[PDB]
């Protein structure tokens, strides 16, 4: 309708056409408008304009206190990350030579630095730059540990909570131990001195980082300790984490009554506080995905993987982890989602997209490499088989044969051998070995996979029962052992119902399985109740993925805080 | 389809 | 593995081969012996030499005495009747006869006679013979009316209940108030004598004919009357019918709570003791597929239908009005399942195998007729609708047109002008009007419906609803009365979500009918805002396809009786 | 289409 434009914008456009003569007084402006005049020079892509001055610590520290429009800025500073300048390298690097300088000074200053730590450390740790805010952080936590002052040990574990946030997205677990342990050194101290501080996100740390190196039973000790100290006064972004990392180590402790309410009470809880169009929100999204994906609830997982990934690809510009993570993991779902239907295009190009990200960001020897060259690896193994071009099949088999294998040794040199990631590679080998015509090695990999799967998780598990179905399928279809499939191919049903009932998905490949099983040996009775099982079994599976999208299933105020963790904690 | 989906 | 057969069934062959020679001797067999070597003649084809004693009253009364093989028997018999040979006019006659005769002899002899016409009444108006059960009945009733005692005082009453059955199948509406004003007669003069005769078939029967006959307000009203009547010592037989008559009753009185309750009893009822290949079991599902093609549940409606179908293609199998009954039933019922597709092949085809009893075993002035050449009309205009070719168009659109006047006079010359079912064929004479073209008279054909349906059944309701979506459609699209179809899709809408909600099937039609009056008359604010509509009915009908078959939604003792009837009566 | 289902 022709609105005619604010004086404010009017004057942002004239202040920015003229910026190089008046460059020094526009960092003398308001917060407000100083964002605003930087925001313009990003929107004109006037890169370099902008960028010369965010590799500025004081100036970015003046556009880090706009609370309200940090989603433009983790937009800007992206944008610039891909435009070539190294700003979260420099502003990193320029606030720890500059927090260096002031270790002799008053604790005056030493106390605004840590507050200029904590919005540009948890700014880059908000935006994915783990390995530079990890030396923000470190730089925050010497400022603690040099004046013992009462105060100082507050900040000490606030530093170590971070500090432990950016070492678990990093992969650095092996320093991770290291800062929780040093973290419980300013614990204890402050402890002593009439003063409990709460341990509800350290303890959160820990949910996250030893699920990652998949100690679930280790995990889930520490995932009933964070929720113990959940307080309806702390931070929503506090206790949001809470809830997703505990959802995430529940699931994995093959327990899904408590875990549901946990995290979809997290995705109502993000979403009120935050929003629809927020990274803390999205980063729910992905452990409530987590969730939908391994309760085999897997139509509507898509869908919050790419609500999830559409959040990153806004606020998280192009080129980001975060935009990453969303991808390997969006396209790990659309794998699955699609694996009955043997199209993967759009699982490819986010797969694809996912290593093309890492790659470029990341060290060529970086563990989250492990997560994203599998997901593509079994795509690739799955294109070539459903295609019908013997050279192509040949081909896309061996570049998924160097994508397992550069994934194993990531998982086996930082995980250890004895390890479900470590196990769960060498069941992709198995998968990989059979479809490449040498069924000898995929048997010994799958009894390697399960020897380790059923030692450390247990008898019954999701993780064992699921390869199981792959040494079941591999002695029936190919190799002819049907003597040993028939025990296997029941014991993969048996956990599925145990833990699924007759809604999981894989049980079609577990059926189909037993009838060629009878084909070829006798026993055709079973055949006829098998395929009726199969046909009960497809109308079944016809009554629940109908349920409408997981993104209104939380709906508004369902249930209350102080309440969902003790609802949790009595079970 | 002679398997299942990948872990 | 060849297990040898028993040497009653070896010697139920050896007697068969020699049937000729030992015809005489079978006759004097026990019951159970006499049945099964005629339902080995009718095993071995051999239908003319048996034709030849079910045509005798004496020997087929023993036959009927065996109720445990009726179904082998209804089946027999409907392959006799197919066979040229008209046995249930010629029982029916014996009968008669027979009554007549022995009308002046003492009472246990009229005893006899009563018990063997009630045996076979019951069975001619179980094969569906009602025009010959009618005269049995009568006949019965004859007899209950010459010695004016206790017991035939009671009895009139069982004959003026059986008769009312077999006038409201046999569609004689006319006869059947005064076959009811008959039977409360026998009742009053029962009840002057201290002794109440209980009344649930009878209001049930009348809950049928007036239901038939399209008086819903008086329908209900008999059926809460009937339901009243239930108690705990009654058969099995009566309270079924009483449930799934007032089931069908409750429907058209737009109250879908209290008949779910009573279909899913009367089925559950039905299914546990007679069997699920009973022809009563089969009555149900027929009541119970239409509660459902009624409330939107079409895709189970077509599968009960299909159940419904399958076991009178066994008990009655053959030219039977039993069947011909299912076959319309369903045929209507594909009818409006493969409406979204336009294919209608295995529609058609159990809409041809209808008419091609009716015409068969009933007068071609019938009043069924009626209801079968209208659903194969509403065929052939949607495959005519949904055609290229234009002369198949034309023809076919023509048949339709036959049939669909056919209809509307038998219709209005059973029922009258102002009654629900003449606005039913006014309806679909109209919108067999808009697909000839002829656009004129459909929208006086439309009004004519519509001032015969919102006087007779209220301003808002689901068939007024559906013939102002008719009105609406032909306004909007080719005719190009802008101005007047908006209102009538925003009645039809209204009507809809009051009784259906949000999940109606012709949510769909004329919410794209409002596209298209909306695409013409500027507005385009509103053509996405109601595309979005269309997309919230579109994902919840994908959300709601996924339901339990219907066969198995009664399960096993959902309830108990004497607690569902009261919980319809406390109900209002 | 183009209208609703006969009555
Ligand atoms: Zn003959």
């Amino acid at each position: 309708e022709w609105i005619p434009e604010t004086l404010y914008n009017t004057a942002i456009s004239a202040v920015v056409d003229n910026y190089i003569r008046s460059r020094r007084d526009i960092r003398s402006l308001p917060e407000n408008i100083q964002f605003d005049v930087y925001y313009k020079l990003y929107q004109q892509g006037r890169l370099c304009q902008l960028g010369s001055e965010f590799c500025e610590l004081e100036v970015f520290a003046k556009v880090l206190r706009a609370l309200d429009k940090r989603h433009l800025l983790h937009h800007c500073f992206q944008a610039l990350m891909d435009h070539g300048v190294k700003v979260a390298s420099v502003l990193a690097y320029s606030f720890s030579r500059r927090c260096s300088y002031i270790a002799e000074s008053d604790a005056a200053v030493k106390e605004k630095a840590i507050q200029v730590g904590f919005v540009l450390g948890g700014f880059l740790s908000d935006a994915g730059w783990y390995s530079d805010a990890e030396k923000v952080f470190l730089s925050c936590l010497q400022l603690c540990t040099l004046h013992d002052e009462m105060l100082h040990w507050f900040r000490a574990v606030e530093c170590c909570v971070r500090l432990l946030h950016v070492r678990n997205g990093n992969c650095k677990y092996h320093l991770g131990e290291e800062t929780f342990k040093l973290a419980q050194t300013y614990m204890d101290k402050l402890s002593k001195h009439g003063q409990q501080a709460n341990k509800a996100a350290l303890y959160g740390e820990l949910c996250a980082l030893l699920f990652a190196k998949s100690h679930y039973d280790e995990a889930y000790k520490w995932c009933i300790e964070a929720m113990k100290e959940i307080t309806a006064g702390l931070p929503v972004k506090v206790v949001v984490d809470v809830l997703r990392q505990a959802s995430k180590a529940c699931v994995v402790k093959r327990e899904f009554k408590k875990a549901e309410q946990l995290i979809k009470h997290a995705v109502y809880l993000a979403r009120d506080h935050f929003g629809s169009k927020h990274p803390k929100y999205s980063d729910t999204l992905l452990d409530y995905g987590f969730y939908l994906l391994n309760v085999d609830n897997i139509c509507q997982s898509v869908a919050i993987y790419q609500a999830a990934l559409d959040i990153r690809q806004s606020v998280f510009g192009g080129k980001n982890i975060h935009v990453a993570t969303a991808h390997e993991d969006l396209a790990y779902s659309s794998y699955v989602h699609q694996y009955s239907s043997g199209k993967f295009d759009n699982a490819l190009f986010h797969a694809e997209r996912a290593i093309g990200i890492i790659t470029h960001i990341l060290p060529e020897d970086h563990l989250l490499l492990a997560s994203s060259k599998r997901v593509k690896a079994l795509i690739l193994e799955e294109i070539a088989i459903d295609c019908h071009n013997k050279e192509t099949e040949q081909r896309l088999l061996q570049e998924a044969h160097d994508l397992h294998l550069s994934s194993l040794q990531l998982a086996k040199k930082a995980f250890g051998e004895f390890n479900v990631q470590t196990a769960k590679h060498y069941g992709n080998l198995g998968r990989l070995y059979q479809s490449m015509r040498k069924f000898k090695e995929a048997e010994e990999m799958h009894i390697k996979a399960i020897q380790i799967k059923e030692q450390l998780l247990g008898q019954e598990d999701y993780e064992v029962a699921l390869s199981v179905g792959h040494l079941a399928s591999l002695y029936n279809y190919d190799m002819n052992q049907y003597e040993n499939a028939e025990k296997l191919y029941l014991r993969s049903i048996a956990i599925g119902k145990k833990l699924f009932g007759e809604g999981y998905s894989g049980l079609e490949y577990d059926y189909r399985g037993l009838i060629k099983l009878y084909n070829s040996i006798g026993n055709y009775e079973k055949v006829f109740e098998y395929h009726n099982v199969l046909s009960n079994w497809n109308r079944l599976r016809d009554r629940q993925y109908s349920v409408t999208d997981a993104l209104e299933d939380v709906s508004t105020s369902p249930q209350s805080t102080e309440e969902v963790v003790q609802s949790f904690l009595i079970s | 389809l002679t398997r299942n989906k990948g872990p």
